[PDB]
């Protein structure tokens, strides 16, 4: 029996990775490529582990209150920030948060389809999103890119800015005069990717 | 190529070892990622200069 | 058009025309010279006043 | 090679016309291509799957 | 047919992407080297990228090249390149696929 695949699921694998295992067996005289594959669903996690919080934490603030904000990260990062009033989304029924689906949209990059397996070595590789050159009596030219689609002051907005966070940063700023839930949202960026 | 921290590469980022045994380069240059004081109408003073 | 230096392309503010057709506007984004990479977003232009409270119908 | 052909019933040259030596090869043995989408006969000849 | 290889690659190359192409060979014992190359199609004249890969029991006869298609090296114009040759060359085998 064989060594298992004992491997760390490193950050590059998020949100999804696909495992294909293969060998060529020479048979009596004729080689055969044997393969199988499986889709591996990975936890959605950021590489920066970026976190943002109000340092003078309160259940509710008063209009115009000066506040302090902290940005903390596992590495130095850029961060964009923005603030938007919840009545704005309240305007439109079924409004969408602009950073929704980010991982599912990133998944559209994946060339494979289905959860794994295949009718054949060639089919396994094609569904895995690979192609192959071999003399072992198989070729991927048997198949084509089918449309595989199986399932697996009173502003409206403020604080619209971008900042460097050298591992840590602190900001101090005044709230607006409006009364509402403000939703403060931000996106970390670095050579380690988005969060 | 890649420029140092606080810089970015302009032009084609790429060079090639030509059959001359020398580098072709993509006319590239490192722009510094910073603003500067523009040509204001009267050179108005910037306090956090 | 704008040039990225960071991964965060803060385009200039688009002034809505002095007489817009009301309804669903679309923004498309492309890398200028050499990729397809077409991004898209939608936004609605209407005469509206913010609702003062949510009604949720369940 | 034969330097002089035997003639008119003269004796043929005896022994083998060749000899062999072991070497260290400078060149690799070319591998077969597969049949790909073609059927593979047991010898390794390929034919149309039809 | 004991001596055999597999080169495996993305179903489609992304222009400008750094694409990791992996190769395994079987029935070999003498260590040898191969080159995996991305070449213009159909003429194979211009080479976009090339990677020397060494194969031995020290590598269990497995290796990969990281190969890329920098977008300006394509001829461009009104007709963009639809297809490119992936190639492998060795002492023992040579093959290319569109």
């Amino acid at each position: 029996s064989y060594q298992s695949i004992n491997i760390p699921v490193t950050q590059n694998m998020v949100p999804s990775s696909r495992l294909l295992v293969y060998y060529i067996v020479t048979g009596e005289q004729t080689a055969e490529l044997v393969s199988d594959s499986v889709w591996l669903n990975i936890e959605e996690k950021c590489g920066n582990q970026l976190q943002v919080h109000l340092s003078p934490d309160a259940d509710a603030y008063s209009p115009g209150q000066t506040v302090s904000l902290n940005m903390a990260t596992g590495m130095d990062s850029w961060v964009a920030l923005a603030a938007v009033d919840s009545a704005v989304y309240g305007v439109q029924r079924g409004a969408k948060k602009p950073l929704e689906r980010v991982f599912q949209f990133l998944e559209k990059s994946d060339l494979g389809c289905g959860a794994g397996g295949g009718l054949n070595n060639a089919n396994v590789f094609h569904l895995a999103g690979l192609t192959f050159l071999t003399n072992a009596n198989a070729d991927d030219s048997q198949e084509n890119d089918e449309p595989c689609k199986e399932i697996l002051y009173f502003p409206e907005s403020w604080l619209w800015e971008v900042h460097l966070v050298p591992r840590r940063k602190q900001l101090q700023f005044a709230l607006p005069d409006s009364l509402t839930t403000w939703e403060i949202q931000g996106v970390g960026i670095s050579n380690t990717g988005i969060c | 190529y890649t420029c140092n921290e606080g810089y970015s590469l302009i032009g084609n980022p790429v060079a090639r070892c030509g059959e001359d045994l020398r580098w072709l380069v993509g006319e590239m240059h490192c722009q510094k990622i910073a603003c500067v004081l523009p040509v204001l109408m009267d050179g108005i003073q910037s306090h956090p200069q | 058009e704008e040039i990225d230096h960071i991964g965060i392309i803060s385009f200039p503010d688009f002034k809505i025309p002095s007489n817009p057709r009301y309804g669903m506007w679309t923004i498309k984004a492309k890398y200028k010279e050499d990729f397809s990479t077409t991004g898209t977003a939608y936004f609605e232009v209407k005469e509206y006043v913010l609702p003062h409270f949510s009604v949720s119908i369940e | 090679s034969v330097a002089v052909y035997g003639q008119y019933g003269g004796q043929p040259c005896v022994g083998n016309a060749f000899e062999t030596q072991s070497c260290e090869p400078t060149r690799g043995c070319p591998t077969e291509e597969g049949c790909g989408e073609r059927f593979r006969c047991f010898s390794g000849q390929c034919i149309s799957k039809s | 047919q004991e001596q055999t290889y597999v080169i495996s690659a993305p179903k489609i190359f992304r222009v400008g992407a750094s694409e990791n192409i992996v190769i395994q060979v079987y029935g070999y014992t003498e260590a040898f080297d191969a080159t995996i190359s991305i070449k213009s199609y159909p003429d194979k004249k211009f080479s976009y990228s090339s990677g020397h890969v060494h194969l031995s029991s020290e590598n269990k006869f497995q290796n990969s090249a990281i190969l890329t298609i920098q977008p300006k090296q394509l001829p461009g114009g009104q007709n963009p390149v639809s297809y490119v040759y992936l190639e492998v060359v060795s002492k023992h085998f040579s093959k290319s696929k569109r």
